[PDB]
């Protein structure tokens, strides 16, 4: 706890006015979608 | 672009004809010119080509106060120019029988017009903000109250 | 002449003054959008829950 | 276009700075405004007039920037200026008459 | 030119009382930011601002 | 005040999938050999 009790005028340039959280997590827009593998074939022989 | 000036003075009767053609020609910008003009008798040609890239050159710097132009290509329109009007100065430099009494007063005229050349396309270049001198550090500009060992 | 000329013109221009007076008093007044960021306490106490992601449910 | 302006670094102000911050820009550009009515100062007039007649060439001459006949009667209060060397024109060419 | 210079007592006039008709931007309103770029902002990933570019944000 | 700001421009955006490049100053490096000023040795 000490750690905590300890923050001083130097520390005002780590902590200070909370600009970030670290303990709670944000989001981006999310949305909806699907991923599906599908096969493509070829035009022509596939050989060397 | 094109304007004709029309004068509206009626001392009296109003029953005027309208010119409703176009009659627009171009003025002259009066600024850097040529030095000696006494050769026009003797080459023709490049005294005349001289003066048409000078008036191309004066018309093209005249263009420069439009902030638009701003940039690049108009310092480097108005360096290819002043290669132009130097070299029909040169050409005829090149050409003159073996006088160094002309010799020197050509020279007098080629250095003394790139002089004026130079000032103002560096008036442009530096009113622009743009630091670009493909112009290979000619002689005839910067140098002053000081010549190389190298002359006539 | 000048006489009639300076009165007409008077009155044009008290005219044109008192009317756009008017007209200046009721002018759209344009708006501009400044943003500022949330406070960090404001933002954890207004940030959006997880369900407003919840297109994957 | 420059509809919205966005101050990017969190700040952290609050909803009460927000409005003091509000009001003293809503007083800023009205005393911004009051500077052009009628409420003018002798020194005011005298700079826009000579913002006038050195800015009335310099956009016609086309010097600045691309600037319609409108706008640069107008875009640095030019009008002010022009109407001022009238007025003083006109005063000491009335009293001349006499 | 005593005609033309009433004229020119009347447009002095009439200018120098018309300057109200053209303006900056004139009320400020204070929006607080939409969720995707304030949300942006506060994680990592963020590079310093410019005071120019017109940023596009989310709808 | 304003103290780190941009000019703000509302556009939809595909939610995802689209990659949002932003643009940067205009810079580049070199490499270049400073020297010593004394003898260089163990």
């Amino acid at each position: 706890i000490s750690q905590l009790v300890s923050y001083g005028a130097q520390d005002v340039y780590l902590t200070g006015n909370p600009q970030i959280t670290f303990f709670k997590a944000v989001y981006r827009r999310y949305t909806n979608f699907a991923m599906e593998s599908i096969q493509q074939t070829f035009d022509g022989t596939t050989d060397f | 672009w094109l304007f004709f000036f029309a004068l509206a003075v009626i001392y009296m009767i109003y029953k005027r004809d309208v010119f409703k053609k176009i009659a627009v020609n171009l003025k002259m910008n009066g600024v850097s010119i040529p030095f000696v003009d006494k050769y026009s008798k003797q080459y023709p040609t490049y005294t005349k080509n001289a003066l048409f890239h000078v008036t191309r050159f004066n018309n093209a710097y005249q263009k420069t106060f439009e902030y638009k132009n701003i940039s690049i290509d108009t310092i480097n329109n108005l360096f290819s120019i002043r290669d132009d009007v130097l070299y029909n100065i040169s050409e005829i430099k090149l050409r003159l029988p073996n006088d160094l009494t002309q010799e020197k007063e050509i020279n007098y005229m080629y250095e003394k017009t790139d002089q004026r050349l130079m000032e103002y396309i560096t008036d442009v270049k530096s009113r622009f903000h743009i630091n670009i001198y493909p112009g290979t550090m000619s002689s005839a500009f910067e140098a002053r109250n000081y010549r190389a060992s190298n002359d006539i | 002449g000048a006489f009639t000329s300076f009165v007409l013109m008077l009155l044009f221009t008290g005219i044109i003054l008192i009317a756009t007076n008017e007209l200046t008093y009721n002018r759209p007044r344009e708006i501009q959008y400044r943003y500022l960021p949330r406070d960090l306490d404001s933002f954890i106490r207004t940030q959006e829950m997880p369900s407003a992601i919840f297109s994957s449910m | 276009d420059n509809v919205g302006s966005l101050e990017l670094n969190n700040l952290s102000t609050a909803e009460d700075v927000a409005t003091l911050q509000n009001q003293l820009n809503k007083l800023a550009e009205e005393k911004h405004k009051r500077s052009t009515w009628k409420g003018l100062t002798f020194r005011i007039a005298v700079q826009d007039m000579w913002e006038a007649l050195t800015g009335i060439p310099t956009d016609i001459y086309q010097n600045s920037g691309r600037v319609s006949l409108k706008e640069l009667l107008t875009r640095d209060d030019r009008l002010r200026g022009l109407g001022l060397i009238f007025f003083l024109v006109a005063v000491v060419s009335i009293f001349f008459l006499a």
